[PDB]
């Protein structure tokens, strides 16, 4: 996911009021120790309730009261002194309603040479008037952007401080020989309601996860619930296409050949609108199929008559060579026009729907349903992984994954003549299971 | 001899069925667990045995022998039961007479298409051989009994003459040599009638092919069964999931759907119990359709009444819609 | 020649079951299918099936004993008709296996302990004799069969004339060598002098389509 | 009754449930035509007095 990137480098101190709206994922890459605090609150004003939670270099502060916030909130380190000398967070505090202080250390917090040596990463939430506060570490060596890699977060506070958190401010560090800045970067992404599968091994250590929701191999992990997958066609779950319209005959006007929500008089539901040549009565408003399902309507301002199909939907199948031998995947639309599918991707209208995914211009459509993402090749083989009404498909040098109609055996002849026999010369024993 | 080997393969969207796109309804699934998870895996359990058991008939030989231009084998025609290739069937003149006597849900429609879907959440699924690769199967086992004989299975097929053939199959029925050459005349006329008086069963009446029309019925009760249960109430306000929306508050509201829900996904779990007890059925028949094949078309059979009445001498498979016949010739005393 | 011949196949069986998998198959599928089972059966105690919790702590901790014994009694149905499901899919599954164990019982009488002439029962080829072998939950049978090859082109006939009579073969076919005539059977090629011992004598020449002039010792 | 609707939507016959017993076994067979067997229908009850 995009993160975005932030800066403390020669007149650049980034501490605006970012946005918190879910959680937030924090990371900082230092040598110097720039990144001390974060300002929690909603309106970040002495009117209601904010917490600051600050490494003041003696003592981790958790403070959450009625703040005279700074607009500018900072700590700040005399480059040729190379200690704190200002504590500028708040001026004074009253209404005090949490407060917890850690042991006591002494922080290192002069300028440093040298690339950024150590990455913290923080991860903050909001539940049930809790601040959860999440810590993990990594030791780096970068000159640049946040690196590429796993590593787990280990809870270490609960803070119950019962207020509304919808901003937050991260607190730099000013360095000046007077203001001034030196070189640290930190990192916010957001958190999203999401599914991920987690591996624990023995000792209850997290040392792998999937997202479920990444692509169609993720979403085949988590089904069968492992990481490695053999090679074969797998269902997973049902697609849906959203519907995009409203006919309403306030009244609005007819959206044809489309998947609407409709509402005529006394008919709701979704589906797709299409004339038809269904021979009503006068007195008929409307048509049923065999079932009991209203298949068609009289339009109630122009008597057209109206067919209605459903949006549409079915299953999806995912076509792998086994995740020993690659990692790209076909993907089956059962029972489906692939007009429909096409479209209904690049417009965003499917349920479910992935992130790191593509249509890919391999569009090809059996009476099995659409297959998107393999080939069509033109020549006959053996049947690898079977699809339906005649079609396989396979992983072949073209390596990709392919689709072709499938040989039934050898192509052979038996000349016939009517003097003619044939009579075996030798023999073998074989052993057979 | 008439034997069904496989059964329409179905699947069921629960969203689809259960709810019909009401999101109230959709919520109170999820209380229920993964229950959709565990019908569609039986239901695509039994669709995959459906294409086990057309293989294991069929697909016994290993090489696809061409239909040879002659077909009349010292006296016997075999015209009948090859393809004539001047006609663009790709199937004999007893299988077009087959597949014209056995003869509400989604189903896709056509050739390589008319893919339509209904309210209901049930579809059909098309199966993984079609009846053209069916057709060219049985056509390398009439041309490879017609030529080759027991090698054509057991082994690598040797040619052998066809009154040679019927020779030595006279001679396993305790029958000596000389009386099929000395009478070639006689055997191949009864040959040539019996054939055509099953022609003519094949297009004057009816009820030969019963087995195979009980497969395609009991298919379609299930599934109006299934469909008919929409219709019941469960002792609700009212089986239609918007009337509830309207009519009631949403907490007793929300008592009427989950009312709705378990009368609907009890009538989902009896239909597949029920597919999967008939589909134990279809294995039975099918594997008794493979034993006909290997030890009777491509052999010949000792067991009294096993391959039809009378002494054994050689049999011809024709493909049905979901299924087999067998035409045994044998030889009666009198 | 047989004997290095069964020698050597004995010990390409036992290459494929170090080297390579999937031979076994179905018997894995039996222990995937009871494991997919008992794992649904267990997933079911944490559905709600509509009720306040799928602890019944909670449901008696939370609620007054009125709603408290409806709230239990929902769960008990709940749970109750995921263990009748449970029993009837395992009483169908348990005919399945009867059906394979009945023909592994054929199997093992008609053809370890006898010799079978069904074609492919036992095997593919002429079945010569069986050998049983246990595995998890099954049997593993190794069929040694015969199978015949290199094929030779003959020219042939149904009978041969001698002296005014028509003489067949009693068993196997006259067989033209390129300079002579010789009896022989079908399974092996070993021609013999067409002698009256092995050749059987029904009516006079000219009457079966195809007899050649020969004479007959 | 037992209604039967052509491809125009027009009533073209009709079959009374209860007026003999040949017509009840149309309506629960859901046919105007019946091919010969027997048929298991309703069941029957002797109310009493
Ligand atoms: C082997 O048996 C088949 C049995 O079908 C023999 O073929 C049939 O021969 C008759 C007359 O020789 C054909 O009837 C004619 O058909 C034409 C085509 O429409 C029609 O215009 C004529 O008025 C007449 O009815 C019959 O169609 C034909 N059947 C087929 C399938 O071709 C065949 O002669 C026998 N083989 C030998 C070598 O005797
Ligand atoms: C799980 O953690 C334990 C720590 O208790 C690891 O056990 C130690 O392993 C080392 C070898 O690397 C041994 O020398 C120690 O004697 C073990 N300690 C104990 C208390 O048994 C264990 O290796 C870890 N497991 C994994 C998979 O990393
Ligand atoms: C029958 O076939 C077998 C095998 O195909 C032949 O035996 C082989 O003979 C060669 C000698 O040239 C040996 O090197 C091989 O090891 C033999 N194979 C086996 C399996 O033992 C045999 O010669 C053939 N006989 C005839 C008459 O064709
Ligand atoms: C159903 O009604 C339609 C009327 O629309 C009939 O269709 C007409 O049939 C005549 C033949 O009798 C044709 O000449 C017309 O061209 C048709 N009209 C249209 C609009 O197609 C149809 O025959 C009726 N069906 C039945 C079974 O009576
Ligand atoms: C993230 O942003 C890049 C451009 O900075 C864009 O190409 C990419 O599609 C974005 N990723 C997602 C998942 O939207
Ligand atoms: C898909 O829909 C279009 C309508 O725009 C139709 O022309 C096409 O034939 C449909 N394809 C199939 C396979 O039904
Ligand atoms: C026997 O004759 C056929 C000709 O129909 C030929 O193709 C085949 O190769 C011959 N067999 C051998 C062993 O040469
Ligand atoms: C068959 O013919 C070959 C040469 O044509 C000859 O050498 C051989 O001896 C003959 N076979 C017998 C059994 O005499
Ligand atoms: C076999 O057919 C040939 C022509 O291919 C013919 O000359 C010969 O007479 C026939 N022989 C028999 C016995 O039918
Ligand atoms: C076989 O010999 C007889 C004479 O004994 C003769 O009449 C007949 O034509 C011969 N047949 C052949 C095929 O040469």
């Amino acid at each position: 996911s995009n993160v975005t990137g932030f800066h403390t480098i020669n007149h650049t101190f980034g501490n605006p009021v970012i946005p918190f709206k879910d959680g937030i994922y924090f990371a900082a890459t230092e040598k110097s120790n720039v990144v001390r605090g974060w300002v929690f609150g909603s309106t970040m004003n002495n009117k209601s309730q904010s917490v600051i939670i600050i490494n003041n270099s003696t003592n981790v502060v958790i403070r959450a009261c009625n703040f005279e916030l700074c607009d500018n909130p900072f700590f700040a380190v005399s480059k040729p002194m190379g200690t704190q000398t200002h504590t500028m967070i708040f001026d004074n505090a009253f209404n005090c309603t949490f407060e917890y202080i850690s042991d006591a250390f002494s922080l290192d917090v002069s300028e440093k040479s040298g690339n950024f040596k150590h990455l913290r990463e923080f991860v903050f939430k909001n539940k049930d008037g809790f601040l959860y506060v999440y810590k993990g570490y990594q030791p780096i060596d970068v000159v640049r952007d946040l690196p590429s890699g796993f590593n787990t977060l280990k809870p270490i506070f609960k803070l119950p401080l019962g207020i509304n958190i919808t901003n937050f401010r991260a607190i730099l560090t000013a360095f000046s020989p007077i203001w001034g800045t030196s070189a640290a970067a930190y990192f916010v992404g957001y958190l999203k309601p999401t599914t991920f599968m987690l591996k624990y091994d023995e000792n209850g250590t997290i040392t792998d996860a999937v997202d479920c929701s990444q692509n169609p191999l993720a979403e085949l992990k988590c089904s069968v619930k492992s990481f490695e997958i053999d090679k074969g066609i797998y269902q997973t779950s049902n697609f849906r296409v959203v519907p995009s319209g409203d006919v309403v005959r306030l009244s609005t006007d007819l959206i044809k050949n489309q998947c609407v929500n409709f509402n005529f008089n006394g008919l709701t539901g979704t589906g797709v609108l299409t004339p038809s040549s269904k021979r009503f009565q006068p007195f008929q408003q409307f048509g049923r199929d065999v079932s009991d399902f209203t298949d068609s309507v009289r339009d109630p301002k122009t008597s057209e008559i109206l067919d209605i199909s459903p949006c549409a939907f079915g299953g999806v199948s995912v076509i792998t060579p086994g995740t020993n031998a690659s990692s790209e995947v076909a993907v089956l639309y059962q029972d489906v026009n692939c007009t429909d599918v096409s479209t209904a991707i690049h417009a965003d209208q499917l349920t479910p729907a992935w992130r790191i995914y593509s249509t890919g211009n391999n569009v090809f459509q059996t009476q099995a349903g659409c297959l998107i993402g393999a080939e069509h090749v033109d020549t006959s083989y053996e049947c690898d992984i079977p699809i339906g009404a005649g079609i396989c498909a396979s992983y072949h040098t073209v390596k990709s994954i392919v689709a072709y109609t499938m040989s039934l055996g050898a192509d052979s002849s038996i000349a016939y003549s009517n003097n003619t026999i044939a009579i075996p010369t030798n023999f073998s024993i074989s052993i057979t299971t | 001899e008439v034997m069904p080997v496989s059964m329409a393969k179905t699947s069921v969207d629960c969203n689809m069925y259960i709810c019909g796109d009401s999101t109230e309804c959709a919520n109170l699934l999820l209380q229920y667990g993964s229950f959709c998870t565990q019908l569609n895996r039986a239901l695509s359990g039994i669709a995959a045995e459906q294409d086990r058991n057309t293989r294991e008939v069929f697909a016994q030989v290993k090489q696809m022998y061409k239909t040879p231009t002659l077909k009349y084998f010292g006296g016997f025609n075999f015209s009948q039961i090859l393809p004539d290739p001047l006609k663009p069937t790709k199937r004999s003149f007893i299988e077009d007479l087959l597949f014209n006597k056995v003869t509400q849900y989604g189903e896709c429609l056509g050739d390589i298409l008319i893919c339509a879907q209904k309210f209901n959440g049930l579809t059909v699924l098309p199966p993984l051989l079609t009846d053209d690769m069916i057709a060219a199967y049985t056509a390398a086992l009439v041309s490879g009994t017609a030529t080759a004989g027991w090698t054509f299975g057991a082994g690598a097929a040797l040619q052998i003459p066809f009154a040679m053939q019927m020779a030595y199959r006279f001679n396993g029925i305790g029958v000596t040599q000389n009386v099929l050459y000395e009478n070639q005349k006689q055997i191949a006329n009864q040959f040539n009638k019996a054939i055509s008086q099953i022609q003519e069963s094949l297009t004057t009446t009816s009820t030969a092919l019963g087995k195979l029309q009980d497969v395609v019925n009991q298919n379609a009760q299930a599934l109006n069964t299934l469909v008919k249960q929409l219709s019941s109430n469960f002792g609700a306000i009212s089986s239609v999931l918007n009337d509830i929306l309207s009519r009631l508050d949403p907490p007793e509201a929300e008592v009427q759907i989950d009312r709705l829900i378990t009368g609907r996904l009890q009538s989902l779990q009896t239909y597949v119990t029920q597919q999967l007890i008939r589909a134990a059925e279809i294995r039975a028949s099918a594997n008794l359709a493979a034993t006909k094949m290997s030890e009777c078309v491509l052999g010949q059979s000792k067991r009294v009444d096993f391959c039809g009445k009378g002494y054994h001498l050689m049999s011809f498979p024709q493909a049905a819609p979901h299924g087999v016949v067998f035409l045994h010739v044998t030889y009666v005393p009198s | 020649q047989i004997a290095n011949q069964f020698n050597k196949a004995i010990s390409q069986i036992q290459e494929s079951l170090t080297t390579t998998s999937t031979a076994l198959g179905k018997l894995q599928d039996v222990v995937n299918q009871n494991a997919q089972a008992l794992n649904t059966l267990v997933k079911q105690l944490s559905s709600n099936f509509g009720a306040i919790s799928s602890v019944l702590n909670d449901i008696l901790s939370r609620l007054d004993p009125p709603e408290a014994e409806v709230q239990i009694d929902r769960l008990i149905t709940g749970r109750l008709q995921s263990l009748q499901t449970y029993v009837t899919q395992q009483l169908i599954r348990a005919a399945e296996i009867r059906a394979s164990a009945n023909l592994a019982a054929t199997k093992m009488s008609e053809c370890v302990l006898g010799q079978s002439k069904r074609v492919d029962f036992c095997g593919k080829g002429y079945h010569l004799m069986s050998f049983p072998q246990a595995a998890p939950h099954g049997v593993v049978f190794l069929h040694v069969t015969y199978v015949p090859s290199q094929e030779r082109n003959f020219t042939t006939a149904p009978a041969i004339c001698h002296e005014g009579k028509a003489y067949f073969p009693r068993e196997g076919v006259f067989v033209f060598n390129g300079t002579s005539w010789f009896i022989t059977q079908r399974n092996f090629f070993s021609p013999q002098i067409i002698t009256t011992d092995n050749t059987f004598v029904s009516g006079n020449c000219d009457v079966v389509i195809g007899i050649i002039n020969n004479t007959v010792y």
